[PDB]
């Protein structure tokens, strides 16, 4: 989950808060909504479960250039992992996030040890270009926040928060 | 994570 000040993708590059969702959401609450919201690649899907999770622990998820988001210990953000010296996307949890790092960004609302790669299907769901690769700067503890989240219709089960690429969740 |  990710406190009210995130920014989900609209599409036509529009966005919102996720607290003005539905506002007014009640602490702890499952929120039926109809919302159209960008997924991993900037195509439109369907928000239809709006989370309001409480107060919990947060942290900042703070890039080289200033990329932000804030969220809890638990919430997976997309990454840029070597795992062999292939370069792939893994969801690391806040709270296993470090610096040196790379969050995945959706360029729509603002491609490291891949040439030392070089399997052309992999280089281009990377260099697709709608994305880019944010170095991790710092990772800091942000005191006990109400925090936020959604469920979506969309296929890989993301949605994007200031730029990043966050995973849905069926419950608060 | 995913359950939530
Ligand atoms: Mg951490």
């Amino acid at each position: 989950a990710i406190t009210g000040d995130a920014l989900v993708a609209l599409p036509e590059g529009e966005s919102v808060r996720i607290a003005d969702i539905v506002p007014g959401a009640r602490p702890n609450s499952d929120n039926a909504i109809d919302l159209k919201v960008l997924d991993r690649h900037g195509n439109p899907v369907l928000a239809d479960r709006l989370f309001h999770s409480g107060e919990h622990p947060v942290y900042t998820v703070r890039t080289v250039e200033g990329l932000r988001v804030t969220g809890t210990a638990n919430h997976p953000l997309l990454c840029l992992v070597d795992v062999a010296g292939v370069p792939t996307l893994l969801w690391k949890l806040i709270d296993e996030i470090k610096p040196g790092d790379y969050a995945v960004i959706q360029r729509s609302a603002f491609v490291p040890g891949l040439v030392r790669f070089l399997a052309q299907a992999i280089a281009d769901e990377l260099t697709d270009g709608r994305f880019y690769y944010a170095k991790v700067a710092s990772v800091t503890d942000a005191g006990v926040q109400p925090v936020y989240s959604l469920r979506v219709d969309a296929c890989d089960a993301a949605f994007i928060t200031n730029g990043f690429v966050s995973h849905n969740t069926e419950a608060p | 994570a995913m359950r939530y």
